């Protein structure tokens, strides 16, 4: 056969079953091949397109194309220009989605194939599937790249910029999926999926930096991604990735995103994990299961409710439908992957389930459903009964997508088209090859990381850079760098609000964001003069923890550390040290010397550095271009300032509660004869609240003398005040918002609220201002000093996230005020019988090394009753404890009640699997009502008891409802009794006891849990089993 | 930058295009000294890339477009290319900075020209006075300031430290001066010039301070003199300015720079010393020397060379002023070819008019003889033309911030370490209340004389 | 063993057995290691730097490579702009050569490692060794897309031109071959070698559009081959 016969056969299966229903008018096909809805679907259009673009690509081996080239890439332009289209109509919507992203502001994802209008609103369908923008995106660059041209003016490009700058955040905005309904529960809930957050970071590798007009064009056409919101979405997407959400343990979406067309993990690792768990538990006969317990079109589905109700998730358990297209994934991920025997396998898996037309045509059934008469038996022995086709082509209804992704998957596999030549961006990068790739792989390549990131110590004065000097370190002032302009990041911040920025179609610009360590790391030439910015750890704030020296230093180690871990760009990275007078006056010069030495050294904190002049480090560097300031409408260029020169008690006595049951203008009396910042805070903040911002005071406006106060106590270092100050005039810091971030992406969730009051549950990624309302008023209602505290340990804690990761493992909700009462208990511990200090009057370091401190493994040495409170208190639970929690619910028919709270059997096993992280939080809720943080670890610690006990002895199984709280009570009560025979301790009902005894030992704390158990499962059936079926019986 | 900058960029490079790149060699990359003058010499050449290395900072500060990198490559590589060959043309002879670093004679020299075709020797060791100290200071100045700049073998770094090590013991080593003839009897007598000390003096700071101090101890000593047999060098403006900046006493740069006004700056220029008669119609051209009693008939009537001024916009530029009277007064430029400035080497008393000069001093219509252009001279016109335009600024050709030598610079706190050789002295020392720590104690810091340092250096620099 | 330890081993091996050879002027490596032979072949010092370079190509993998990265590659542009100057000085030969190819007016092949002089003559050796030009050509491409900037000015970028000219016309030109003797029988007669002219195929492959300065490059920086000498 020629090369035009072997491709005048797919040019046949093209022309007739996707490139007919091409749209006339929009480009866009429809989702229904025969019939009245007028449904284009963004995902499926695009592999369309996609498919089309593959003959083309198969075509351009072929010089007499008669045309099919033109048509056949034209098409994809088509469809791709047809997307965009609909898009560009609702950009009402991107700028409204860029600053609110939410479901109800995105882009519409079903669109008229006709007309282009919108078709189905918000509540008729869920149109936030970032999947769609982002496969937008990818395929653009990789069409745009092959040479077709999609992008043909400058408003496109804007379009295309904004709708970048929707894609970056897309780790903080939870969507539906490529799946439409958001979980295996139909609730009608968006949740984080690794499919879409997978692309979103593929699209974003992609498109930064390509010229969207391809080879015709230039500076101004470029597309540019922010490294740090890349940074966001590849954090997420490896702390979601073995699984894709909150509820799917794994997804067959995962194979698209993993895989053809993103190739987006770069771990090989979780590759393997992701792959093979979506191989094994959603492989089919007739195709991969979207996901497990999945009720599309399902023979038990109810047709008329749209949302599944509690518990139905289980009716559809083997009988899920079957999608024939991941066999064409798996085919096309083997033909890239080079294993040339898993085309055959899912070739040979997918030939059987392929229908035909009436002229021959392959037709890719969407889905293979159980009839409903086979339902019970294919439940019984799964994998048994025959699937009748969803479509079968003759019936006029054909898949477009899975049509698309036959040729796609053919023509890879057939070698009439190259992986490179479908991946003209190289998406996927074969092992060998893992090591120069932007935003993706380092030099070093996929497994070392030893950067050394380019210092550049940058002084305030001439004044400073002399008085460095004489101490040893050579730093430059911003003069002594002339052409070079160091940059606050704000002022990058302001000059990219000017990308993007369409009038014509209500674009606005970046949004308004704080530039990050990734970011502020490039050098960047801004208006014709080169730019450096000064890392957001350099930048000036009202918060009291800027004057810690000690967190200044720990913050330029901690950045340098996240610039190793994530700065996969080309250059070596700049981070610019800028000293300023105050950081080296008094004695913070000690420690500021010793930070700027290591950096001279070459290390600071692990990470290798050079410290060099800036003009040396910005020679040969890559600079990014940022060509979209041009002039605009103003005839002249936009104003940029840029670092210049800077030429030249004991314990507060007034009490506030004593002091605050007086209304007395006698608190303005004291504050005459206060010479505490501690006593003149609470007393000029007892009166910003009764009588009011602006009550005169001898000073001034009551406003005034608290901020003057907190400042001078913030250099004095008098850090009660500062705290009191910090809390009294309601102070929040810019930083807790992007690290509460941090404790999101990693999978973590915070709670903000004090030990024993209102505590709130931050679970989403939110909003400077609603985190704000979070800690002064909805949680911290009673001391206001909790909140300057909780901040202080979210910033701590977020960088320790980012950076040591495992010092936070075993925990997931991650409780801020429980956290600061084992601290407030370890200064108690650590102070013996001379008073403990109060966590107040420590400094931020020694709060930061008190938070390190009590994170650090509890090791052999502190007293069992100090190692629980910590490990109750931290939420530590031993690995494994919220699978072994599911086996205890498996085995125990009317559930568990620990604190008035209960986890039944139904609906959580109904509806959750065994390592659904939605379990972990269920898990976790129910230990809730738990006050007392070493009952927790008692609790924790009968679960894992009960757990043994279960799983070393099959036979037993709980009659009634387990009640944790009664298991340990018999226990305490049997030690009580034990111990009482001892000794006789007098005290009555008090653990302390039961609590310093060691887990395990003669007669530990895991006997007498064992026993309780063993009374409990014993007063009820043995079931025989026959593992080890019984000898003696 | 292209609308009312990058067209003036442009004229310039057409400036240092037409005056200094087109003479530069494909095969070596040297330039020669003038049509009559193949040869190249180490400072000439150093001095000549100037030009072309801030054309390449200012290109490069603004390139963003290709072409714009093209044209910032090409300067920055032909500066790179000079040096090189200049390296290799020290690196030839290798032999002789093994010799003079031990025994500096001026026998032992590098030599001062070189084949501009091969990066070879031209002429006889015998046949120049090879020995300028300031020459190859001015390459390594020029070289560690080029790479501070980021312009980038081990082998040649060797080579480098013992350079330095040549150029290392200038304040106490004569030399034949920065013209190349030694003292002004002009007998090919050595002698030591504080330009050469001064400009060695920079070299070792930019890339053992002992011998750096050493030469400040000659600077402070010798100015405002210039060397033995000078009252003043106009060349002297090469070290209390630019480009050394080696006299960090602002009250001595300025003394020096009204030494050289007040004596040697005349209508054409600056004369380069008093009783120079380089190029006077006063002296006999094919004879080499100067006889003692012919030195009066130089004197009121030596010629004005416009290379001083070009120093004198330099300074002013890197020292912030209104010296654009330095600049405004090299209206004496010879074509206004096209309409290239060509900076002349000097201006000499017309032959008639000697008696007129004479008694009359700074005086007489002088005419242009010698080079033309002074590449040397052009390349700091077109130096301090960018940088007082505003296309270039001091901390880009000096990014080892050695203009802010002249600074006051405060007292060091010097800490001192009282050691214990034994015990029984730190006992002793401690009975009368000086708290210290024997040498043992200090250890991992090891104690050794100063003997050990000076042995271990000999082992720095080394490729046998 | 670490990345670092593993290489260091290579660095060891090329600092004492290559980079120790290579002349401190010239940048070319010679012949004889020990001995008072001055010659430097031309493709022997290809080889070399392409040796050091390859180190470099492999501390690219090491950010702390503690400078072996710029010396190895900074040693390979020693050497091939020491083969260009002695190129560039006989370049007298190189516009005889494009006008008429010939054994006795070639660019000569050895040279003097100290000082880059022609060493021996046309009588004293067979110089037309077109494997050397068009292998200078092919690694001047092969390092100058690497990163390696080696062409400085646009008159090195013309005598790469001329260089180029001179390579077109090699299935014209009879040559004595990367053995120096021409045939089998040492007749002292050149013949047309697949060796050189496929280097040259590939020099010409290679350097066809290609920007002298690599990245930072304009239009006036490329060198143009001619698509119908290549197909001869
Ligand atoms: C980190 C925590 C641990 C290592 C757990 C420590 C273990 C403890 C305290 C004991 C756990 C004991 C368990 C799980 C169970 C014991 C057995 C053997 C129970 C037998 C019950 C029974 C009546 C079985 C029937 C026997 C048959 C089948 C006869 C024919
Ligand atoms: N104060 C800060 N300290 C550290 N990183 C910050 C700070 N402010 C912003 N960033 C970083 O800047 C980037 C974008 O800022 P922002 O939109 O505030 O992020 P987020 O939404 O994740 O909080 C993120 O990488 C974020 O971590």
């Amino acid at each position: 056969e020629t090369l035009w016969d072997k491709l005048d056969h797919y040019y046949r299966i093209v022309k007739s079953t996707l490139l007919l229903y091409q749209s006339p008018t929009t480009g866009l096909f429809p989702t229904k091949t025969c019939g009245g809805d007028q449904k284009a679907k963004i995902q499926d259009s695009l592999y369309c397109a996609a498919g089309a673009w593959a003959l083309a690509l198969a075509y351009r081996r072929i010089d007499d194309d008669k045309g099919r080239t033109h048509e056949l890439e034209h098409s994809a332009i088509k469809c791709m220009r047809g997307i965009l289209y609909c898009y560009m109509r609702q950009a009402d919507k991107v700028q409204q989605f860029k600053q609110d992203p939410r479901p109800t502001t995105c882009l519409h994802s079903v669109f008229n194939v006709h007309t282009g209008d919108e078709l189905l609103s918000y509540e008729e369908y869920g149109h936030l599937q970032i999947n769609a923008v982002s496969l937008y995106l990818l395929y653009l660059v990789e069409m745009i790249s092959s040479g077709l041209q999609i992008i043909y003016n400058t408003d496109e490009v804007s379009f295309i910029q904004n709708l970048v700058f929707c894609v970056e955040r897309v780790y903080r905005v939870p969507d539906f999926g490529v799946w439409e309904r958001g979980s295996k529960y139909n609730n009608g809930s968006t949740e984080l999926h690794s499919s879409s957050v997978g692309l979103a970071k593929a699209a974003l590798e992609a498109i930064n930096g390509f010229n969207l007009f391809g080879n015709q064009g230039c500076s101004w056409s470029v597309i540019f991604v922010d490294l740090d919101a890349h940074n966001r979405n590849r954090q997420t997407l490896c702390s979601l990735l073995p699984r894709e959400s909150r509820s799917h343990n794994t997804d067959a979406a995962l194979l698209p995103c993993i895989s053809y067309p993103a190739f987006a993990l770069d771990d090989e690792v979780l590759f393997s994990q992701t792959l093979d768990k979506v191989v094994r538990k959603l492989k089919g006969k007739y195709g991969f299961k979207r996901f497990l317990r999945d009720g599309y079109r399902t023979s038990l589905e109810d047709p008329n409710r749209c949302y599944y109700k509690p518990a139905e998730i289980k009716l559809f358990d083997g009988i899920e439908c079957e999608f024939p297209i991941f066999f064409l994934y798996m085919m096309i991920d083997g033909v890239f992957r080079g294993n040339p025997k898993q085309v055959q396998e899912y070739q040979d898996l997918l030939t059987p389930v392929l229908h035909h037309t009436t002229e021959g045509y392959p037709v890719v059934p969407k889905y293979y459903y159980v009839p409903a008469d086979f339902v019970e038996y294919e439940k019984n022995n799964p994998g048994s009964q025959k699937r009748f086709p969803s479509n079968c082509g003759r019936d006029g209804k054909l898949f477009l997508w899975g049509q698309a992704l036959y040729i796609i998957a053919k023509l890879l596999a057939d070698e009439l088209i190259s992986p490179k030549d479908i991946d003209p961006v190289q998406r996927y990068v074969p092992l060998k090859d893992q090591r120069n790739v932007s935003m993706r792989f380092s030099n070093q390549g996929p497994l070392e990381n030893d950067l050394v990131v380019h210092v550049a110590l940058i002084a305030e004065s001439q004044r400073l850079q002399v008085f460095l000097n004489t101490y040893g370190i050579q730093t430059q002032t911003p003069q002594q760098v002339e052409p070079i302009q160091i940059w606050p990041q704000q002022e990058l911040v302001k000059a990219y609000l000017q990308l993007g920025i369409n009038e014509k179609l209500g674009l606005s610009g970046r949004p308004d964001r704080p530039i990050g360590c990734l970011g502020t790391s490039k050098i960047y030439r801004i208006l014709g003069k080169t730019v450096v910015c000064y890392p957001i750890i350099f930048d000036l704030s009202d918060f009291y923890m800027s004057q810690d020296v000690f967190l200044l230093i720990d913050d330029i180690k901690n950045a340098l550390q996240f610039i190793k871990q994530y700065w996969k760009m080309h250059g070596r990275p700049l981070f610019l040290v800028l000293i300023r007078e105050d950081n080296i006056r008094g004695s913070r010069f000690n420690p500021i010397l010793d930070m700027l030495a290591a950096l001279k050294k070459g290390i600071i904190g692990g990470v290798k550095v050079h410290v060099d002049r800036l003009q040396t480090l910005i020679s040969g560097a890559v600079v990014e271009q940022l060509d979209f300031l041009r002039i605009s409408d103003t005839e002249e260029l936009p104003e940029f300032k840029s670092f210049e020169e800077l030429e030249p008690g004991q314990q507060p006595d007034v009490n506030i509660s004593e002091w605050k049951d007086k209304p007395t203008h006698e608190i303005l009396q004291k504050l005459n004869d206060c010479s505490c910042l501690a006593s003149q805070a609470i007393l000029l903040g007892i009166l910003l609240k009764r009588e009011g911002p602006n009550f005169i005071t001898k000073e001034g406006t009551v406003s005034d003398h608290i901020e003057r106060v907190y400042r001078r106590a913030g250099s004095q270092k008098l850090w009660l005040a500062v705290r009191y100050g910090a809390a009294f005039t309601q102070k929040f810091s810019s930083s807790i918002a992007p690290h509460i971030t941090t404790f999101l992406v990693h999978g973590k969730q915070v709670t903000l609220g004090a030990f024993g009051h209102e505590e709130e549950v931050i679970s989403n990624p939110l909003s400077p201002r609603v985190i704000q309302n979070i800690i002064y008023y909805k949680c911290n209602t009673h001391d206001e000093r909790e909140a300057v505290i909780q901040q202080e340990l979210v910033i701590h804690i977020g960088w320790i996230i980012s950076n040591n990761p495992e010092l936070f493992s075993g925990m997931l909700k991650i409780r801020i005020g429980w956290i600061i009462h084992a601290m407030e208990y370890e200064l108690q511990i650590r102070g013996g019988d001379k008073p403990a200090l109060d966590l107040y009057q420590l400094s931020p370091s020694e709060v930061k090394q008190l938070l390190l401190d009590i994170l650090q493994p509890q090791q052999n040495g502190r007293c069992w009753l100090n190692r629980r409170q910590i490990d109750g208190s931290l939420n530590r639970t031993p690995t494994g404890f919220y699978d072994r929690v599911w086996q205890i619910l498996e085995r125990t028919p009317n559930g568990i009640i620990v604190a008035g709270k209960h986890l039944p059997q139904q609906p959580t096993l109904s509806d959750m699997t065994m390592y659904e992280m939605n379990f972990s939080l269920l898990v976790e809720d129910t230990l809730g009502n738990i006050d007392q943080p070493q009952y927790r670890q008692i609790v924790v610690e009968l679960l894992m008891v009960v757990s043994i006990v279960l799983e070393r002895n099959p036979e037993l199984e709980f009659q009634d409802k387990v009640d944790l709280d009664r298991l340990v009570k018999e226990a305490f009560n049997e030690f009580q009794k034990d111990q009482s025979r001892l000794k006789e301790i007098e005290k009555q009902d008090d653990m302390t006891s039961f609590y310093n005894t060691p887990p395990l030992g003669k007669r530990g704390t895991c006997s007498y849990l064992t026993k309780a158990v063993m009374n409990l499962l014993l007063e009820g059936e043995v079931k025989p089993n026959n593992d080890d079926p019984c000898l003696i019986s | 930058s292209r609308s009312n900058s990058g067209v003036r960029l442009d004229g310039y490079a057409r400036l240092v295009q037409q005056t200094i790149l087109c003479h530069q060699n494909p095969v070596t990359g040297l330039l020669p000294a003038s049509y009559d003058q193949k040869d190249a010499w180490v400072r000439d050449n150093v001095y000549s890339i100037l030009a072309v290395w801030g054309l390449g900072l200012a290109y490069r500060k603004n390139a963003d477009r290709d072409e714009d990198k093209a044209k910032a490559y090409e300067l920055e590589q032909s500066v790179v290319k000079l040096m090189r060959g200049l390296l290799h043309c020290m690196i030839r002879q290798v032999d002789k900075v093994e010799s003079f670093k031990y025994s500096q004679s001026t026998k032992d020299s590098l030599h001062a020209k070189y084949n501009t075709k091969t990066c070879a020797t031209v002429v006889g060791d015998d046949q120049w006075g090879h020995l300028q100290l300031d020459a190859t200071s001015v390459y390594l100045l020029f070289l560690a300031q080029m790479t501070a700049s980021g312009l980038h073998s081990l082998d040649e770094v060797n080579f480098i430290q013992n350079l330095v090590f040549y150029i290392e013991a200038a304040y106490k080593t004569a030399d034949f001066g920065i013209w190349e003839r030694g003292d002004k009897t002009n007998q090919g007598i050595s002698e030591l010039n504080a330009s050469s000390v001064g400009m060695a003096k920079a070299a070792l700071e930019a890339l053992l301070a002992d011998e750096v101090q050493h030469c400040q101890s000659i600077l402070n000593s010798l100015l405002p003199r210039a060397s033995t047999s000078k009252e003043v060098d106009a060349s002297l403006l090469s070290v209390v300015s630019f480009p050394a900046f080696a006299v960090e006493d602002s009250q001595l740069v300025e003394l020096t720079k009204q030494e050289i006004i007040t004596k040697l700056q005349g209508r054409y220029g600056c004369c380069r010393f008093l009783r120079d008669g380089y190029k006077t119609p006063k002296e006999d051209p094919n004879r080499l020397y100067y006889e003692p009693a012919e030195l009066k008939l130089f004197e009121n009537i030596e010629c004005e060379w416009p290379l001083f001024w070009t120093y004198f916009i330099l300074d002013g530029v890197f020292s912030g002023n209104a010296e654009q009277v330095q600049e405004y007064k090299e209206a004496l430029e010879a074509v206004l070819k096209n309409g290239v400035p060509l900076l002349p080497e000097l201006y000499s008393v017309p032959p008639d008019r000697v008696d007129e000069e004479y008694q009359n001093p700074h005086t007489v219509d002088r005419v242009p003889m010698g080079k033309l252009p002074h590449m040397w001279g052009q390349s700091l016109y077109i130096l301090g033309s960018l940088m007082a335009e505003g296309f270039l600024a001091p901390g880009e050709i000096d990014p080892l911030n050695r203009r802010f030598s002249t600074v006051p610079k405060p007292d060091v706190v010097v800490q001192v370490s009282i050691l214990a050789e034994t015990e029984e002295i730190k006992t002793i020392l401690k009975d009368k209340g000086i708290y210290v720590e024997t040498i043992a104690e200090v250890y991992p810091i090891r104690v050794q004389p100063a003997r050990i340092l000076s042995h271990i250096y000999s082992s720095l620099g080394c490729n046998n």
